[PDB]
Order: structure tokens, then C-alpha cells, then sequence
């Protein structure tokens, strides 16, 4: 019952290889090799947020692409008008080791996390005029890394305990338990049906689980270190993983294997953050090197760079619009891209 | 542990019986879904400085 | 920008210079702290290090934060033993600590390990010492090396010898010898010696000796950094 | 002499 | 439970002087600005005076210019109106008003219960052409509003907001921006309109609905009311 | 009579380079980098002397046209005014400068409890406010009386007092000495002095980059202001008795030169040599200049 169990293992792994193997017949740059590249892409910097005094960890923008919300090492969230550069609102923290924030679809609240392995719901729209502490979610037993809303009333949250959460707000309980992974859990990513997601870990691998069943679906590998970023195609039929390795991957659903590699010779340091635009045509990775790049999705060719950060740009998000890019970066300062 | 295993086996036989589709035809898709919205992305085709919230 | 505005839209600029303000006073608040990590070999100062300072406060918990002033002057010590995940991950959140208090039991020589086989606790705390001085984080950081239990030390380093740790270990059985023998071992594993300095003090006095010689090691650290900026302006 | 007749004074 | 109570009224012969005060209770006092608002006996609305968050910015009608000063104490939560040489025309009941400005917010969305001072014996204009109409139960009413000058800013933002007050009762806030409507408001009301023409529509009238409605800009000061129009029956 | 044009020359020196670096300064100092309390000090020290260089125009031209000045009379009281404003502002800030840097560098404990933003304020308050007090004087006592078909603008004291001349001329002088040069001085010398020496005391060793930043900031101060107070000391005599006064002619403009041209090394010495400067200037220039 032990070593008849590992041989059943292999033999289903190499099954599993074989099938995927087996259902490859012409790479994606072989189709793409006729369509026109997307030419050289310039970006500006319009605007400049200033008033944090220290890293900025994670930012998110909200559903109607004009508010967002900013987490820094000393204990902030700022909730920032873009358009004007205003500060709309300042929260501080109980704890200033944050890691992730999250804005709710409809702007009602926000979330916020890192090493206090507590998920704090603050609610935005108070009689009383300030920012409350709605809620305080606990039960993780390792760091906050990740945190995403599902609607007013559930939030899906990721750990550094190797497993991944839904939980009701309302009660405060975890609804379900997604338990699979070997390493750190380090990115989420919800699919815009918003039934189904893709976390990425340390053990370099990602895993497609299932909201309402909770259970998982999927697995992809091919990467060589941790996994820090994830994000969906926006389709909902592909996903986009950054790791440490200096290198994206493109991953299909339905393919159930690698589609693209981005990587160059002369790009070593690890990918912070990555995001698609809005027609899917460009890749946006952030890196250790202070500037982030664009890809070309469909040719994997790098298309632009964004260079206007003086550390390590941590944080990256497109509008749901797809006018602007947000990127954040180890300085005080958030910059808003078109 | 047997029950360790016997969940690794039967989590890898159960993701071992989907149904796969070819590689050319899941990318002749991405390739029709990039093409067909690629007049509504701003940052691919910038739009005219009238139209952009962010003038700045 | 200034007479183009809307009546309500100035009032939103006043709120957003008012939000900066309390901003600006609060960060240039949180500039006065001296910030220490404690790290520790599992933390063998369980009880002395965060029991003996006079701690005046401002599922599984994370982080633990401890306030203490000892001579007008406020410290803000950060625990994190629970935290059982992959240290890379986390360790560069505190780049930027005046300090890392890095707590060895030497008392724990002749016990081998808990939990293993073939293997010395204090070489563990070693391995510890070395993964954390040397760290691409804390190039800087100075490292405050606290020695704990020296009494249990005395008790039994007269029925074992210390050769049962160090093999190369040759001199006498006494108290000063192989106390500067482990201080020696333990200060060698810095291969930065530039930059950073080890503050050892061995600290099983009980007494409030504990919190003078974190207090004189942090103003020199204070005073080194601000004479390394070394500009007028 | 008048003080101050070659200076800014 | 935002509460704001007045006090300090009273007969005052002509050429005196009075203090009125307004104390808050159950909100973020400090985080809003503050209007005084009065309403002469069987007449409409007409805005006094105004003081922002932090007292960085004060306002007054000309009316009452020189003669009224307003401030506020926050750690106390209190605020002040000292008026000199009282006329015969400031026989009136004063609301205090808490309003606050930010990208979404509701202003003037919560009224104060009112103190009566009875003394002994360009500005855009708003028209409310119907002074009253006769409504049945259950039927559609609409109320029109005109101004001399267009709400609709070069940022999008029409300025436009419907207060309704019942009989023996204060004002309470129905839609701001002409087209949001205030919470706790039933989805029954509706606003609509154009530049210097603005619509406020009831669908399936019920009772607690009678009473005078008024169209106030808020575009730039002073802020002016309509004459209000009365539903009756 | 060459000396005249070596004062001419020395103030179109001090004029041409001398508004841009403080303009420099006070540009990039006080909108762009986020205030701190060591910030304020240099952006004041850099307004002083930028409008100190600013009013040089008019006395200048006085000195260019055989001593004349056609400027009525209150141009004259507003020119003096001006001038022992901010001359008395910038050597104050320079004063302050050393005292800070004294105290924050070696004396930490004081610091973090004093060092506050708000408190430099007062400070600033204080210094401006003082800086007029001791130049009211200058817009009181001036006055011009016309001699040698010229119009001489001077300090002037005749104004019908028994007690005129001995008592109220030393007075001025020697206030204007104690207070403009030796408190500075003997302040800055202290506060360096003694900082370099506490330092070996601990066995930390200073940089030499910055050495030769306290000790050439030191030995300029004193060679620019030392021969105005002297010559200042020195124009006591003509009351004793009949002197030369061809020396004062040409040695008062001489001195005046020199402490001109400090004004405009002081935006030189201070700031715009250390690498902190030169590493955000660059930054920030080679992407300003990408964008046009
Ligand atoms: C007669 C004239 C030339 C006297 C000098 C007046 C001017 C130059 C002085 C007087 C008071 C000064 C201000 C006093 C305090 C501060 C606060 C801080 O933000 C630094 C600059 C700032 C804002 C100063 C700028 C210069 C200032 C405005």
C-alpha cells in the first residue's frame, strides 16, 4: 500500500504527459507567425501619487476606474481620486506589516492583510462619517498573501500555509478550504465568470480549483522557482504566471499545457506583478529592475518599457476600461501610465 | 502515509480524465478574441487626447 | 488648477491637504522609534529579553509587538517565532530595522537536537547566525549577539567538556576559556566584518544591565549611521 | 568724512 | 444615531445681541463642514452662513454679513452663531446643517430640529413657477425647477439637489446631483434634467408625501433655494 | 586707480553667477524634494542671498558713476534696508547650520525629541524677525547731501543732537561688529572644533570628503567678511582725526566685492558639491530634458 501507490502515482503522471503530449501538434508562434506586430508601444506618465512614506505593497483599482486603493509599509491604506490626484480617504492599520488589499466591485469596502494572518474588511459607506473595522477574519496560520472579493458577502483569501480560503463575511466562518498545494501560496487570480481561480506557489506549480465544489481542477508546471504573480486571460480561457526565474508563461485551459515562454537573455531579476490589457493583446510584467516591460501576448516580443521608478516596482494593474496602467514600486510613489 | 497516497493517486487519476482540445485550434481562438476587440484597447490604439481622462 | 474648480471640488482639495497633513505628522512621529528585530536561535531568551524590559504598551497570531522607553527614548521590538513559513519571503519587510537581537542559549551545547538525529543544537544556532548576518538585507544592520543561561553553563560545563561540541576545541574547562572560545566561533562567521559590528554580551545577569547595553549598542549604531551620511547638507 | 559713503551701509 | 440639537433662542428686542448653539452627537463632527440655515415664518429656505472642516474657510450671506460671526469647537462638538443688532427681519427658525465633501459623497444630508428667534417689532436665482398643484393618492406628480444661470460644470457635475420638508418637521435631503438619490429615500422619487431645466418625479404616490419641496443649487455661494412647491391633498 | 575696476569686475561676478545658483537652489529645494528641517535652512540661507544679489543693480551703478546717486532719497533707505537684512539673515542661517549639524550628528538623545519641523519654524521666524530689528537703523539713519556736483548717499547722523557723533557712531559700529562677525565665527569654529574632536574621542573616523567641506566653508567666511568689519572698525578714525580717506575709497569697495562674492560661493560651498546634490540633479535633469 505504499510502494504499489508511488508506481500508480508515475504511471498516471506519465499518462498524464503523454495525453498532453499528444494533443500538440503546432506551437502558438507557428500560428501567429503572419499576423502584423504591434509595432512599438510609448507610454507617459500622467500623473504622480504622492503621500505614502514608505514601500507600497499592493494596490487595486476599482470598478469604475476612477478610485484606488494603496497598502504601504507604514500602517496606510490610501483611497486615491485619479483623476485628480486626491486623497479620498485614509485608513490607518492595526498592523503595518501589510501585504495585499483588495477594492470590493461595488466600492462598498475594502480588504487588507500581510503578516498578521488576518484578513480586516473596512467598511467604506458609515452613517457616522469615518472608516470602520467591519469585519476581522482569522483562522490562517501563516501570512496574508493574497485576497480578492467575490461580492459584498464572500472573499476568497491565499496563505503562506500552503492552502487557500472562501469565507463568509458575514459570520466571519471559512466556507471552504482549498488544500493542495505543497508550497507558500503567493497569487490570485479570479475568473471573470467568477466560479472558478488560479493560485500560484512556491513549489512552481499553479492550480485551477473550483468555487462552488471546492476541490481542485487543474495543474500546470514548467516553471523553475516561485511563483509570485498570476493572472487571467481575459477571455477566461488562459491564465499568465510571473516567477522568479526571469520568465512569464502563458497557460491554456483548455490546451492544458504552455502556449508562450517570455523570457530574454539580458532579463535575470524575478517578475513582482503581471497583467493583461483589456484586448489581451499586451503583456505588462513588473520586475526587480526597477522598470517594467510589455509584451507582445501573441509573438512574444517585448513591445515597450516602462521606466520611471528609482526601486523595485511591486505592484501593477490595468483599468477595467483599459485607459491607464497603476504601478507601484518600492519608492513612496504610484504612477499612473497611458 | 497510506492515506497521503492514496490521495496523491486518486487526485492524479481524477485530473487524468478530462477532455483535451489541440493546440492549434485553442490558439486559433485566443487569436480570434485578440482580433476581435482590438479597436477597444486604449493602451493597443491610443485614442485622441479629447477622449482621455488622463490629459495632463 | 485653482479657478477652474467647482465649489465642491475645493472643499475636496481642503480634505485631501488636512488628510496629507495628519499624514506628514504621523510619519515624521514614526521616524523618532528605534525599531529592533529579535530573531533568536528559536528565541532562547523566552523569558529575560521580553520580560526584563519594562514592556509600557501604545488561528495561530503572526507577528508579535512589544513597545518599551528606557531613557526617553522609545523602542519597538518585533518577534516573529510563530511564523512558520519560508523565511525569503518575508525577511526583506524588515529591511530598515535599527537592529537584530539575535538570542544563543550556550547553556545548549550538550544536548544534541529535538525531533533529529545526529546533529548539535548550537551548531543550528550557528547555521542560524550565519544565514542571518550575511543576508543580502542586512548588509547594514547591526547585530546585537545576546548569550543566555551562563549559570546552567558554569553548573555543567564541569561534568562535560566542551570538546563534545567543538572537536578542535583544545585549552582548559573553565569559565572565561570556553567562554571566549564560543563568542570567538561565533563572532567568526562574519564575513562582512566592514560595515557591521556584533555587540556580544552575555546577559544572564538578571538585572537591568540588559536593557543598558541595548540602549548603549543602538546610540552607537544611531550615531555610526549618521556620521556615515557624511554631508553638510 | 560723511560714514558710510562708499558702502551699501 | 446622528443627532444635531439647537438652542438659544428667544424674543430679543431690535438692536441686541444672541448666541446660538448647535450640539452634535452621534458622528465624525470634526470631519464635516456646517451650514446655518434659517426660514422665515410662512416663507422658504434662505442659506446663512457656513464653515468648513478645520475653519479654514468661512462664508456669509450679505444679508448678514458683518453682523454674524459663526465658529465651531471640536473637542466639545459644538457650533457657534453670535449675531449683533438683530433687525426686524431675522425673526426666523435657524437649522444646523452638516454637509461633507469628497468624490461621492451626499451633502446637506442631514438637517438639525430648528431654535426660533422672534425679534421684537450675480447671485443665481432659482424659479419654482407652481406654488402648489392638487395630487391624488396613487398617481404621478412632477415638480419643474429653472435656474438664470447652467448648473452642468466643465467637469460633468450638475449641482442641482431636491430637499423636501413635511409639516412640522425639518428638511431632508432627496437627490443630490439631480440625479442621485439620498439613502433611506424610497425608489419611488426620481430627478432628471438639462442645463437650466431639472425635473423631480414621483411615481405611485403614497402618503407622508405632502409637504414643500425645494430645488437649492449648490454650484458656487452663496447658495440659493427655490420658492418651494406645496403637494397637498 | 586700478582697484575700481577690480570692484567693478568682482560685482559682475558675483552678479552673473550668482542669482542663477541661488535660484537653483531655491527651486529644487523647497517645491520638488519633501521638506525636512535640514532642507529649510539652506532654502532660507538661499533666499537671503538671493535677493541680497538681487538689489545690487543700484548700488553698483552708484559705485560706476563716480559715487552719484540719482535715485531720490527713499530708494536709499529701502536699498539699505535690504541690504543689512539679508546679510544678517544668510550669516544667522550660517550660524544655525553649524549648530544643527553639531547637534544632530554627535548628540542623538537631544535629537529625535527637538529636531521637529515645526519647531524649526520658530527659528525661521525668529531669525527674519531679528535680521530687521538690527536693520532699521539702516532705513532711518541714511540720507544724501550733494558735494562735488555728485550726491552722496550715506549714513547720516548730523541731526541736531549735542551727543552726535562719538557715541551714537560707535555704537552702531561696534554692534554691527559683535554681532555680524565675531559670534558668528567664534560659534561655527566651536561648534566644527569641537564636533571633529568628539568624533576621534569615539574612534569612529570623519570622512575626509567632508573635512575639507567644514574646513574650506570656514576659511572662506572668515577671508570674505573679516576685511568689511575691519574697514568698518578702520572708518572710526576720520572723527578723531583728519586721515587719509584715500584708503577707506578704495579699500571699503574692495571688501564690499568680497562679501558679495560669498553670497554667491555660499550656494557653492554648502550645497551643489555634495554628491546628494549631484546624484538627484542628474536624476531628475536627464529626464526632464527627455521631455519637450
Ligand atoms: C523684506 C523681505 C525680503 C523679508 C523676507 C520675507 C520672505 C522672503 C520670508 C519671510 C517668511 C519666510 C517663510 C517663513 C517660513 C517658511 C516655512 C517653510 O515652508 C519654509 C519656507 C517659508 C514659507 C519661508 C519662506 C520665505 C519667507 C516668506
Amino acid at each position: 500500500e505504499l510502494d504499489q501507490l508511488r508506481q500508480e502515482a508515475e504511471q498516471l503522471k506519465n499518462q498524464i504527459r503523454d495525453a498532453r503530449k499528444a494533443c500538440a501538434d503546432a506551437t502558438l508562434s507557428q500560428i501567429t507567425n503572419n499576423i502584423d506586430p504591434v509595432g512599438r508601444i510609448q507610454m507617459r506618465t500622467r500623473r504622480t501619487l504622492r503621500g505614502h512614506l514608505a514601500k507600497i505593497y499592493a494596490m487595486h483599482w476599482g470598478t469604475d476606474s476612477r478610485l484606488l486603493v494603496s497598502a504601504s509599509q507604514d500602517g496606510k491604506l490610501i483611497i486615491w481620486d485619479s483623476y485628480t490626484t486626491n486623497k479620498v480617504h485614509a485608513i490607518p492599520l492595526r498592523s503595518s506589516w501589510v501585504m495585499t488589499c483588495a477594492y470590493a466591485p461595488s466600492g462598498n469596502y475594502v480588504a487588507c492583510g500581510g503578516l498578521d494572518n488576518i484578513c480586516s474588511i473596512y467598511n467604506l459607506k458609515t452613517r457616522e462619517g469615518n472608516v470602520r473595522v467591519s469585519r476581522e477574519l482569522a483562522g490562517h496560520t501563516g501570512y496574508l498573501s493574497c485576497c480578492r472579493f467575490l461580492d459584498d458577502n464572500q472573499i476568497v483569501t491565499s496563505s503562506g500555509d500552503t492552502t487557500c480560503a472562501l469565507w463568509d463575511i458575514e459570520t466571519g466562518q471559512q466556507t471552504t478550504t482549498f488544500t493542495g498545494h505543497t508550497g507558500d501560496v503567493m497569487s490570485l487570480s479570479l475568473a471573470p465568470d467568477t466560479r472558478l481561480f488560479v493560485s500560484g506557489a512556491c513549489d512552481a506549480s499553479a492550480k485551477l480549483w473550483d468555487v462552488r465544489e471546492g476541490m481542485c481542477r487543474q495543474t500546470f508546471t514548467g516553471h523553475e522557482s516561485d511563483i509570485n504573480a498570476i493572472c487571467f486571460f481575459p477571455n477566461g480561457n488562459a491564465f499568465a504566471t510571473g516567477s522568479d526565474d526571469a520568465t512569464c508563461r502563458l497557460f491554456d485551459l483548455r490546451a492544458d499545457q504552455e502556449l508562450m515562454t517570455y523570457s530574454h537573455d539580458n532579463i535575470i531579476c524575478g517578475i513582482t506583478s503581471v497583467s493583461f490589457s483589456k484586448s489581451g493583446r499586451l503583456l505588462l510584467a513588473g520586475y526587480d529592475d526597477f522598470n517594467c516591460n510589455v509584451w507582445d501576448a501573441l509573438k512574444a516580443d517585448r513591445a515597450g518599457v516602462l521606466a520611471g521608478h528609482d526601486n523595485r516596482v511591486s505592484c501593477l494593474g490595468v483599468t477595467d476600461d483599459g485607459m491607464a496602467v497603476a504601478t507601484g514600486s518600492w519608492d513612496s510613489f504610484l504612477k499612473i501610465w497611458n | 502515509s497510506i492515506a497521503q497516497a492514496r490521495k496523491l493517486v486518486e487526485q492524479l487519476k481524477m485530473e487524468a480524465n478530462i477532455d483535451r482540445i489541440k493546440v492549434s485550434k485553442a490558439a486559433a481562438d485566443l487569436m480570434a478574441y485578440c482580433e476581435a476587440h482590438a479597436k477597444e484597447d486604449p493602451l493597443l490604439t491610443p485614442v485622441p487626447a479629447s477622449e482621455n481622462p488622463f490629459r495632463e | 488648477m485653482g479657478c477652474t474648480l467647482s465649489a465642491e471640488d475645493k472643499a475636496a482639495v481642503e480634505r485631501s491637504k488636512m488628510i496629507d497633513r495628519n499624514l506628514r505628522e504621523d510619519g515624521e512621529k514614526a521616524a523618532r522609534e528605534v525599531k529592533l528585530l529579535l530573531l533568536g536561535a528559536g528565541e532562547s531568551g523566552k523569558s529575560t529579553i521580553v520580560k526584563q524590559m519594562k514592556i509600557i504598551h501604545e488561528k495561530t497570531t503572526g507577528i508579535v509587538e512589544t513597545h518599551f522607553t528606557f531613557k526617553d527614548l522609545h523602542f519597538k521590538m518585533f518577534d516573529v517565532g510563530g511564523q512558520r513559513s519560508e523565511r525569503k519571503k518575508w525577511i526583506h519587510c524588515f529591511e530598515g530595522v535599527t537592529a537584530i537581537i539575535f538570542c544563543v542559549a550556550l547553556s545548549d551545547y550538550d544536548l544534541v537536537l529535538a525531533e533529529d538525529e545526529e546533529m548539535n543544537r548550537m551548531h543550528e544556532s550557528m547555521k542560524l547566525f550565519d544565514s542571518i548576518c550575511n543576508n543580502k538585507w542586512f548588509t547594514d544592520t547591526s547585530i546585537i549577539l545576546f548569550l543566555n543561561k551562563k549559570d546552567l553553563f558554569e553548573e555543567k560545563i564541569k561534568k562535560s567538556p566542551l570538546t563534545i561540541c567543538y572537536p578542535e576545541y583544545a585549552g582548559s574547562n573553565t569559565y572565561e576559556e570556553a567562554a571566549a572560545y564560543i563568542q570567538c566561533q561565533f563572532e567568526d562567521l562574519n564575513k562582512r566584518k566592514d560595515t557591521k559590528e556584533i555587540y556580544t554580551h552575555f546577559t544572564c545577569a538578571t538585572d537591568t544591565k540588559n536593557v543598558q547595553f541595548v540602549f548603549d549598542a543602538v546610540t552607537d549604531v544611531i550615531i555610526k549611521n549618521n556620521l556615515k551620511d557624511c554631508g553638510l547638507f | 568724512y560723511f560714514p558710510g559713503q562708499f558702502a551699501f551701509s | 444615531d446622528v443627532q444635531l440639537v439647537e438652542s438659544g433662542g428667544g424674543l430679543v428686542q431690535p438692536g441686541g445681541s444672541r448666541k446660538l448653539s448647535c450640539s452634535a452627537s452621534g458622528f465624525a463632527f470634526s470631519s464635516f463642514g456646517m451650514h446655518w440655515v434659517r426660514q422665515a415664518p410662512e416663507k422658504g429656505l434662505e442659506w446663512v452662513a457656513y464653515i468648513s472642516s478645520g475653519s479654514g474657510t468661512i462664508y456669509y450671506a450679505d444679508t448678514v454679513k458683518g453682523r454674524f460671526t459663526i465658529s465651531r469647537d471640536d473637542p466639545k462638538n459644538t457650533l457657534f452663531l453670535q449675531m449683533t443688532s438683530l433687525r426686524s427681519e431675522d425673526t426666523a427658525m435657524y437649522y444646523c446643517v452638516r454637509s461633507i465633501y469628497y468624490y461621492g459623497s451626499s451633502p446637506f444630508d442631514f438637517w438639525g430640529q430648528g431654535t426660533t428667534l422672534t425679534v421684537s417689532s450675480s447671485d443665481i436665482v432659482m424659479t419654482q413657477a407652481t406654488s402648489s398643484v392638487p395630487v391624488t393618492p396613487g398617481e404621478s406628480v412632477s415638480i419643474s425647477c429653472r435656474s438664470s444661470k447652467s448648473l452642468l460644470h466643465s467637469n460633468g457635475n450638475t449641482y442641482l439637489y431636491w430637499f423636501l420638508q413635511r409639516p412640522g418637521q425639518s428638511p431632508q435631503l432627496l437627490i443630490y446631483r439631480m440625479s442621485n438619490l439620498a439613502s433611506g429615500v424610497p425608489d419611488r422619487f426620481s430627478g432628471s434634467g438639462s442645463g437650466t431645466a431639472f425635473t423631480l418625479t414621483i411615481s405611485r404616490l403614497e402618503a407622508e408625501d405632502v409637504g414643500v419641496y425645494y430645488c437649492m443649487q449648490h454650484l458656487e455661494y452663496p447658495l440659493t433655494f427655490g420658492a418651494g412647491t406645496k403637494l397637498e391633498l | 586707480g586700478v582697484v575700481h575696476w577690480v570692484s567693478l569686475v568682482l560685482y559682475c561676478l558675483a552678479f552673473v553667477l550668482g542669482i542663477p545658483g541661488n535660484a537653483i537652489v531655491i527651486w529644487f529645494t523647497g517645491f520638488k524634494w519633501k521638506k525636512t528641517v535640514t532642507t529649510l535652512w539652506f532654502l532660507n540661507l538661499a533666499i537671503a542671498d538671493f535677493i541680497f544679489l538681487l538689489f545690487l543693480p543700484l548700488y553698483i551703478s552708484y559705485v560706476a558713476m563716480n559715487f552719484h546717486w540719482p535715485f531720490g532719497i527713499w530708494l536709499c533707505k529701502a536699498n539699505s534696508f535690504t541690504a543689512q537684512l539679508n546679510m544678517f539673515a544668510s550669516v544667522f542661517f550660517l550660524t544655525v547650520i553649524s549648530l544643527d549639524h553639531y547637534i544632530h550628528l554627535i548628540h542623538p538623545v537631544l535629537s529625535h525629541r527637538h529636531r521637529t519641523l515645526k519647531n524649526s519654524l520658530i527659528v525661521i521666524i525668529f531669525i527674519w524677525l531679528l535680521a530687521s530689528l538690527i536693520g532699521g537703523p539702516a532705513l532711518y539713519f541714511r540720507d544724501t547731501v550733494e558735494f562735488n556736483n555728485h550726491t552722496l548717499c550715506y549714513n547720516n547722523f548730523q541731526k541736531h543732537d549735542p551727543d552726535l557723533t562719538l557715541i551714537r557712531h560707535h555704537v552702531l559700529t561696534w554692534v554691527k561688529f559683535i554681532i555680524g562677525y565675531l559670534f558668528p565665527l567664534l560659534t561655527m569654529s566651536i561648534c566644527y572644533l569641537c564636533l571633529i574632536f568628539k568624533v576621534k574621542k569615539r574612534s569612529i573616523l570623519i570622512s575626509s570628503r567632508h573635512f575639507w567641506t567644514i574646513l574650506v566653508v570656514v576659511v572662506a567666511f572668515v577671508v570674505c567678511w573679516t576685511p568689511y568689519h575691519l574697514f568698518s572698525i578702520w572708518e572710526l578714525t576720520i572723527h578723531h582725526n583728519s586721515y587719509s580717506h584715500h584708503v577707506m575709497q578704495a579699500g571699503i569697495p574692495l571688501s564690499t566685492g568680497l562679501a558679495f562674492l560669498n553670497s554667491c560661493l555660499n550656494p557653492i560651498l554648502y550645497v551643489l558639491i555634495s554628491k546628494k546634490f549631484q546624484a538627484r540633479f542628474r536624476s531628475s535633469v536627464a529626464e526632464i530634458l527627455k521631455y519637450t
